[PDB]
This record gives structure tokens, sequence and C-alpha cells, in this order.
RNA sequence: UCGGAGAGAGGCUCGGUGAAAUAGACAUGUCUGUGAAGAUGCGGACUACCUGCACCUGGACAGAAAGACCCUAUGAAGCU
RNA sequence: CGGUAGGGGAGCGUUCCGUGUUAGGGAGAAACGCGUGCGUGAGCCGCGUUGGACGAAGCGGAAGCGAGAAUGUCGGCUUGAGUAACGCAAACAUUGGUGAGAAUCCAAUGCCCCGAAAACCUAAGGGUUCCUCCGCAAGGUUCGUCCACGGAGGGUGAGU
RNA sequence: GGCCAGUGAGACGAUGGGGGAUAAGCUUCAUCGUCGAGAGGGAAACAGCCCGGAUCACCAGCUAAGGCCCCUAAAUGACC
RNA sequence: AGGGUGAAAAGAACCCCCAUCGGGGAGUGAAAUAGAACAUGAAACCGUAAGCUCUCAAGCAGUGGGAGGGGGACCAGACC
RNA sequence: UCAAACGAGGAAAGGCUUACGGUGGAUACCUAGGCACCCAGAGACGAGGAAGGGCGUAUUAAUCGACGAAAUGCUUCGGG
RNA sequence: AAGGUCACGGCGAGACGAGCCGUUUAUCAUUACGAUAGGUGUCAAGUGGAAGUGCAGUGAUGUAUGCAGCUGAGGCAUCCUAACAGACCCACAGACUUGAAC
């Protein structure tokens, strides 16, 4: 859970295919809200616009539910899953019939502010662990 | 912050020095240090070499002089050192061998009628490309492919004989450009050459 | 192979391409600034430079060839009363190929033609 | 709901480096056993035996737990300087050992199948093994063969 | 013409990720166009 | 003979929508030999960095479809 | 003490029933997932920040009783694959308008097509598809603000 | 004898023959061995050829057939 | 062919994104990861994050040995 | 400084393992609905218009049930 | 950082990627480079005498202006238009070991 850092926004099963939503969602991973704001303004995809709608309604969410800024805010994971697929019995010649599936997505985009401490030096102190819980909230290479 | 990668890297190297232990070589060595008898049971299982046992820095270097030496028995006695079957550390899954250097590839002897009747033919994928090519034609043309074709069929042609194929250093001249580990001459056990 | 075939053919057959050229340069001379695709933009650029310099020398033969090329009647006679007063001393280069965003539905590279 | 804060107790970091450099490294000495070594013959197979080692072997015919058992079938007993090459057994030899609690080793799934001739057999085997701890080797002071 | 068998998860994730990496290559171009669309004298985008 | 050029609709690229037959799993080379007597899968050698795109179809005894031809059934049926 | 076709002996599991309104169980049953455990194995036992009300063992019985095969069968989801195709080669283009969003809806101007029709009316058939407003979940082989689509209301007047 | 099954398509190798062309991994018999229903080792691979009969474990030893230059375990062993 | 949110609709007042659909706070509830596609939700299937590792490599993808590396550990030799 | 030897260390899709998700509705617990016996009973109805339907009836959508221009119901006698 | 990639204007290159040539005070002067594509101005070149007028003819038509008129995928000249505005990748002595002289 990261101790109250991220903002998770889900999405409806929108009426488009999952894979093109996954190339346009694998583009904007890791980049902050300004770069995705200018790229998804100009990306030449039809899957671009509900993704930009969910980023916009995700950072406006992050500014109204929480109280953050739209500049120190990077996209955390932005996972796109499968949805419900409709079945369309479409006839074709020599008396055949083909199932044409209408696919839907399931977009869940997580946003991530930097709410940091930015400690002065690195040097380890193996004392007062009930302060070591609070001083270390998000770091790397956890030993013991 | 370069000090994150540099200083935490040197802390990881520091605890690499503190936790882990070096691996002692097998020279004037007894059974165990008193730390080793507390560690794993490396006695009753078969000894398997670690990474500090097959370092290519401290491998042996051998120089034969192929003047008036017959080809195939020289290739077998180069093979028996190129594997590592003259060492008691021989495991056939790792590269325990030794680098060899063969000078004077232009003057390799053969017995009988090899020089005019033994063919080093080759072929690409398409038909009608089988290249007629005899022993005197390579020995006139490129002699250091002779011995290199003799010992390549002596080594296990998988992923590991291909690795110890590069240990072979054959040169047609009278002088080799290597001064790597002061290459001691190769010991022979072949009374018929 | 297309070595040195400097005609710029569109995604349309020959006579339909001619009608696209005449109609789009006609309404280009009507409105001045126009939204095309870029292939249509350069294809307008050659022919509309031919139509500016065609009625630059306002004779009857140039006016009759120029009326023969352009569709609308009252736009050729609004042209030679305008191009020597405006596009004298320019000596070529009567347009500008300001590009814009691609078109929603095709990703068509979309351009925008001036008169300058 | 906010970023939490900087906390202000005004701490001072102890950079004396005589407490953390005492805490982080560990001083653990190995126990010096002695300079001796034998090769015992148990069942059929031979074991490298040094004084103090949790070996596994075969005997579950009968041997009580925590028993003090001499393994007198010794060949090639060896010190740091000299070894004693055993014409078959070194005489009056005694590897003192502690036969500990008996064990069953890991499962060896003996499953046999031939081919389309429809035959398959899942059986298993738990070998009745015995772990032995070694006390010390003695009775070995005849015919030295140092080089 | 008719496929003899099917592909693995292996080869399919390779080909689909080459398709989506081919989608990755056409947005740093869009980042460059979106960056040149910003404040500056550029003779385009009326 | 003996092909050659040009115009469209496809094919190639981009944006949208988006199947199908098929499919034991496929980490799916060539020669040569062996084998239920025509092997990417077994053996020896040689050759091949990984992975796409566009064409061609020699093989996968390719896909179809419980061989219409041949034979068997103490089968069925039409006809004489 | 190898074993196919096959024959015999001994067992595990499943759901229900007798004991059974059993022991146990919202202090977590069945399920589902887990094992440094035990068995010759079918399996048992134990642990679960998941789940929420049933239900063991032992001694016995009865089966719609055990799955990898039947070009089995019924649902779900893959491969081919983001590939073929997008339903004539009458042909559209621009400027405005509406909107959150317009190649596609509307308006205008040119261009182009049928014109013994690709025009208008009636027989059959269909049955509300006709008209205003609203909507864009599904359908339209793309989009859509549009629709023969969805919702509400209306509409078919005979002495000839 | 009682109860109760399968099987009744065999294949190759040696010997004894017939059919053939003393041709076939051919066909039919008679005795035997293997496979079928047989694992392992030798035979490069390879049902029937040789050794050999797999209850299971061991990071135990000795051997049969067959081998002791290298790939690949053991002799670049000795003497004619 | 399509059953089962709760015990009770107590079915989400109000704020933001916004044309809707939907989403996030807040509120109801014991449970909102019981939100109307709503009860336990398994496999195939599609994904994302973490550890190790593949671009001179021939392989029914295993298994025996195990280089190097990572993780918790307590019978620290063990386990994955 | 030069020459020679080795190719580590971080290096990509992906492979494995683990964790968390989405489609999916197997498993577990049910039921709102069925199946089969036993004991009785009934197999009646209809020109006094039947079984079965069509249309319609409520203050105001559609569907089902009840009802029939006396229509989402009526008269009388009993229960409550 | 050097060097690439995108974009940009295209090609005697090309299915797409590639490749190649440009990417502007786009010379100044005494003598080879800083014209990429389009337009323009001319020159090769193709068809071949245009419109309008006059003349001859009753009229079809012929004739002079007039190798004129259109075409200009090719050559040269010309900065008139577009080569603007950018963006991104790759950085920070290149592990370990021997020999030689300095």
């Amino acid at each position: 859970p990261g101790k109250c850092d991220e903002i998770t926004t889900r999405g409806y099963s929108i009426s488009m295919s999952v894979d093109k939503a996954r190339r346009v969602i694998d583009q904007i991973r890791g980049r902050s809200y300004a770069e995705t704001l200018m790229i998804l303004e100009l990306m030449p995809y039809r899957a671009c616009y509900p993704i930009f709608k969910l980023i916009y309604s995700a950072a406006a969410n992050a500014s109204h539910n929480k109280q953050f800024n739209k500049a120190n805010l990077i996209i955390s994971k932005a996972e796109v899953n499968k949805g419900i697929t409709l079945k369309k019995v479409k006839p074709r010649a020599r008396g055949r019939s083909y199932m044409i599936k209408r696919p839907t997505c399931h977009i869940t985009i997580v946003l991530r502010d930097i709410t940091h401490f930015d400690s002065y030096d690195k040097f380890l102190e193996s004392l007062t662990p009930k302060k070591l819980i609070a001083l270390l909230g998000l770091m790397s290479t956890g030993r013991r | 912050s370069t000090k994150c990668t540099e200083e935490w890297r040197q802390l990881k190297e520091a605890v690499k020095k503190e936790f882990a232990i070096p691996h002692v070589p097998l020279d004037q060595r007894w059974m165990f240090t008193l730390e080793e008898a507390t560690g794993p049971d490396i006695w009753n299982t078969t000894w398997y070499p670690k990474s500090a046992d097959h370092v290519p820095t401290d491998k042996k270097w051998y120089v034969v002089d192929a003047t008036d030496l017959i080809l195939g028995r020289m290739a077998s006695t180069i093979a028996i050192h190129i594997r590592g079957k003259n060492l008691a550390s021989y495991t056939p899954s790792v590269d325990m061998g030794a680098f060899v250097i063969v000078v004077n590839a232009d003057k390799v002897a053969v017995s009988g009628k090899k020089r005019t009747q033994k063919l080093y033919r080759r072929h690409s994928g398409r038909p009608g490309g089988l290249k007629e090519e005899t022993f005197d034609q390579l020995q006139k043309r490129i002699p250091e492919r002779i011995i290199e074709h003799a010992v390549r069929g002596m080594l296990p042609k998988g992923r590991l004989g291909r690795y110890l194929f590069n240990h072979l250093k054959v040169y047609k001249g009278a002088e080799h450009p290597h001064q790597a580990q002061q290459p001691i001459d190769l010991p022979l056990r072949d009374k018929r050459i | 192979m297309k070595h040195g075939r400097k005609i710029h053919r569109l995604s349309r057959p020959a006579d339909q391409r001619r009608a696209l050229l005449r109609g789009l340069t006609t309404q280009l001379l009507k409105h001045g600034r126009i939204k095309t695709t870029r292939a249509k933009a350069s294809a307008m650029r050659k022919y509309v430079d031919k139509m500016i310099t065609l009625a630059k020398e306002g004779s009857l033969h140039k006016r009759r060839q120029a009326l023969g090329f352009i569709y609308e009647k009252q736009i050729v006679h609004a042209l030679f009363a305008e191009v020597p007063e405006r596009y004298g001393d320019r000596n070529g280069g009567y347009t500008r190929i300001i590009r814009t965003l691609p078109r929603r539905g095709d990703n068509a590279p979309m351009a925008y033609i001036e008169l300058v | 709901v906010l970023p939490d804060d900087f906390q202000a107790p005004e701490p001072g970091t102890p950079e004396y480096n005589d407490i953390i450099n005492q805490f982080l490294p560990k001083k653990g000495p190995p126990p010096p056993r002695e300079e001796i070594f034998a090769v015992v013959v148990i069942g059929s197979r031979q074991y490298i035996v040094i004084p103090g080692r949790w070996i596994y072997t075969q005997r579950l015919k009968g041997a009580t737990v925590n028993d003090k058992i001499v393994l007198n079938k010794v060949l090639l007993v060896g010190t740091k300087a000299s070894t004693y090459i055993g014409t078959p057994i070194v005489t009056n030899a005694a590897v003192h050992a502690v036969v500990e609690e008996q064990l069953l080793d890991d499962k060896v799934i003996v499953f046999k199948y031939k081919k389309k001739k429809n035959y398959r057999r899942n059986i298993g085997h738990r070998q009745p093994i015995t772990r032995i701890k070694i006390t010390g080797i003695t009775g070995y002071e005849d015919y030295p063969a140092s080089t | 013409a008719v496929p003899k068998k099917r592909t693995s998860i292996y080869k399919k994730r390779i080909r689909k990720n080459i398709w989506k990496k081919k989608g990755y290559w056409a947005a740093l171009k869009a980042f460059s166009l979106a960056k040149s669309l910003s404040t500056g004298n550029s003779k385009s985008f009326f």
C-alpha cells in the first residue's frame, strides 16, 4: 500500500480492443502527468482518447480527493486487462457463420506523487526501531 | 546522486568481503581449514570445481614444435591436454583444460600417402559445391587449418569443446606472438612419432 | 519502378484526378486559405502557380485557357483584376504549405494552403 | 490527509565509530578438532571420517539411540604430517562414534512404465538410514609412512 | 496455407511485443511534435 | 518467337473495425545412415547470433473428408 | 518377487444413509489454496490477513462412485493475428454550421452517375420500418452529433 | 477334476525341406532361441544377433558379451 | 439458454473529472477489496510488479551432477 | 606506455518461480422448481356453449394471473 | 561530448525499414564548394501552326500576323515559397592477468 501514496482509478469496459489500448498504455508508463498530457494530446490513436480521459480524470481525482499537484505526479503502473467480449454471429458465404467478438477493455491506472522525506546522510543507525518504521517509508535494497 | 550507486556498490562489495569467503587454490593444500569442516560435506560427495578453480588467468600454456611430428598422434596428445585429462581436477562439464600453442604448422609430417590422397573436402548448402581439396593444397595454401582440423574432431563438439577450441593457438611461422604465462614446453608420452 | 516520373498522381484515376485538381484549385482561388492533405497540397501548388502566372499576362488567350481550366465563371474574371495588383514582383512562389494535425479517422497527414 | 512532516526532536548522529564497528562484524572461532583423518568401511561403502561430523549410513538392523559405538574397520588413518596406509585394516584401530537417532531419507519415487503396453507403477522407497556423530580416532600408532 | 499447429506463449509475446514496440517508436516523434507545438516561432499548425 | 510499357481494383505502409479453416506441447537446420523399408525429434559429421517484414511454395507423407477406385460384410438399396 | 491379453487377493477416495439433533464449528464448517510431515500408492494429517454455516473420525451399508483420449459432448478461452477482408473501379472536394469530439450529420457551391432508371405510382409480401423530440448501452463490416437501432408521443379519414 | 478367462493375424535367426529362380525382411511346414510380453550392456543409431533375466535403495566392489589413441571408461601394453 | 448483493436497499446525500457511461472521495452496512456485470470464484486465457538467467545456439524441452547468484532463516552442513 | 591472454560487471524481448489483478463460472452451501412411491379420491366437462384461444376490462406504461360489455368483478347464505 | 535517430525538403534509392542528397544572410573576389524540392525566367525538346483581326471565297475553307500557340518529367539561372520550430538516444578512460623497457 506504500503508506498513502498512490491513487488507483478503475475504468468501465469501454468499447474497444485490449491490445491497442495496451500499446497506448505501454507508451505512457513511468512518465509524469505533463509528458502524458502533451503526448496524449497528439497521439494518432483512437485508443488514445479514453486513456487521456482516464489520466485527466485520474489526476483531477488526485487533486480533489487528495490535495496534490499535477506536476510532481508520475504514472505508477497503468494496467489494462480484458473485459467482456460480445459475440456477433455474422453470416458469410457457402452457408457459413463466423463469431465476430466485440472486445472491451478494463483499465486500471495508478498514479504516484512524490511525498518524500529526503534525509540528509545515509549512515545506518541500529537504534529506536519505532522511529525507523516512520523514517523509512519508500526506499530500496532492504537489508535484514 | 552518483554516491548512491558508487557508495552502496562499495557497501555491497564490502559485505561481499565480510560475508563471503575466498576459494583457496589446490597447491600445497591440506584437507580442510577449520572453517571448512564446519561448512558443507564436500568430502563424501564428488569434488566439483568452483569459479576460482578454472580461471583462465592461471591456466597452463604449452608450446609444441610441430617440425617432423606426425599429425594425428600430435593431435591426440594436444587433445589430452586441451580437455584437462592430465589434471586430477578433471570434470568433463567445466573448462579445466590448458591453452596450447603449435608453432611450425607448415612442417607437419605425415606417414604413407597422406600428402596426395587425403582430402579436406567441404560443402555449402547448395548441391554441386563439394570442394575438391587435398592435403598438399592446404599445406601450400593455409597450413594452420591442417592441425586445426585434426584437433577439432578430437574435442567434444557441443557447447564446451567449442569453448576450448579457442584454447588452440596454431601459427605457421617459426615464432609465436605470445608471452602470456611463460609457456613451458608440452610433455609427451608418445614413443612413436 | 518510378525513375523520373515527376507527375504527382493521387489515390484516384486520371480523369478523376484532373477533376480533383480543377475543383480544389478553383475553391482554393475562392477562399484563399484551404485545408487539404499534403499530396493534394503540392498538387494544388503546381497548378495554382500555373493559374496565377497564367492570367499574369492578361490577354484574351490566357483568359480563355484560364477560363477553360477553372470551373466557376465569375472567379476567373475576379482573378486577372487581382493578380497583377497583388502578385506583381513576386516572381514565383504564390502559396504556403502550413501543415496541421492529422485527421481524426485516417491519421492522414493534413496540410493547409495560404496565398503568399 | 497530507504528507506527514519533517519530525523535529533535533537529533545528533553519533559518528564515534566504536559501537557500530563493534556491532556489525562478528567474531566466531571454529572449534579446533584435531589433526586426524580416517576412512571407515561401513556396510560396503567407505566414508571419509573426521572427528565430529553428522554422517549418514545404512545400519538399521539394530542399534539403539545415543549409543557409543566403535567403528573398528579402519583403513588409511592420517594425521597432518603422516598417514598410515592400511594393509587392509590398521591394527587395533578405533573410530569412536555416537550412533544417534535413526532416520528415513527423502522419498525416491520408483515409478516404472514401459510404453503403450499399458503398465505403470507408482511405488516409493524410504531407505532406513542412520546418522552418526564422530567422537575421535585412536589406536593408530603403528607403521608410519610419511614422505 | 492452413497452419499446421499453434504458437507458444513464447513466440506470441515476442511478436505482440514487437508490434507494441513498433507502437513505442511512433510517440517520441509525437513528443517531439508536441514539444515543438509549444511556445516558439514555428511556421506550422495554424 | 520473346517479351515490353502504361491505366485502374487488390497487394506494401499508416489510422479504425476485425475473422476463418487448422492446432498434443513445440527450444520446429542440411547431408548421410538407421528405423513400420520416404526422420527438425535416433546416430555421425558439417552448417547456423536473435528476431521481424515482403514475396515463392519444395517438405511438414500440409488442410479438407472415417478413399467415390480395390477387397471384406452370411451389410443396405435400385434394376433384371 | 520383468511382464501384454488375462485371473486371483488386499486397500484408498467420493456423495448419501445408521450411530447422528455425533464429536467439533461466526473463538471460522464445507470450499479454494498451501506443505522442510507421513504412506507401497490410491491418499491422510497439519497450516492459511481468502471465504462464511455446516459437519468429521471409528464401526457398517448403497451407488448416476474415480477421466487423457470415443473425427466424444456442453460452456469458457486461445492459435493463426492485429493477418485476410471492409461487399464493383458513379467520385467526390472545399467552405460554413451543430458538438466535448466531424472525411462520414446538416447547409451552400461546383464536380460526377442513372435517366425503358439507380425516377414516380400501385399488386404481393413485410407489419409500424412512416413523422416530431430525446439517446448513442448493443447493431451500422470505420466513425458518427446520424439511422430502417433504443425510448415517449402521434399518424392510415372513401356512396364514386 | 470344479468355477473361470483370453488366444486361434505372428515375426526374425540356426538346422531339415517343399513352392520360387536353393531370388526376396518371400510363402508353407518340423525342432529350437529371442521378440511378442524383456528392461540393461555390446551392436554408431537400430524388436527378433551375443551376454543377460530389472523388488528397491548405495556418490559400493568383482565380472559375461565386447573393448583399452581422442571424441567416450579402461594398455600410444609386451613379444613374434 | 440465462438462478442466489445484503439480515434489512438501508441501492451511494453532497464535492471533483464529466455529454453520457464510468471512476475517486464522503455516507449506509458487520463486510463497498457485498456496488447493482453485485454471494464462495478454481483451471485454461490475458496481464503487471519482484528475484535469477538467455542474443555462436540444434532442443519431446526433462532428469542426474551443479558453476555463479538471490531469499528468508535455526538444528546456521539444512530449505526454496 | 606498448604487446599478448581471458571475457567477467551491468546489459533486451522473453524463460522459470512468486505475489497481486481481470474474463471465466468448476467446487462448496442452498432454493424459488422438479422426479418417484404409499394411502385414499377423481378421471368429472360440453348446445344451460366445453377443453383451448383471440380481443378487452383497473385512475394512469408493457407482461402474467383473475375476470367477460354485469369484465382487475356481481347476488344470497355461512366463517372471520 | 564525438556520432547517430526523429522531424523537415526530396531522390536517378525504394513494398516498409533502408540507403543517398540537402536542412538558409543557402558567398564576397581573381578562377571548381552554401540551390534540396516546387514555382518562375530562358534553352534543348514534342505536337505542330493557337485565339483575335484583316484579306480571298456564296459558303465549306485557305492565307498574313506566326518554326507562332500550348506542353517544359530534361539543362542552366533565380532565394519567391517550404527547408522553421524542435526533440531524443549515446556520456563521465573503458574489468581481471603476465612480459618489456622507461
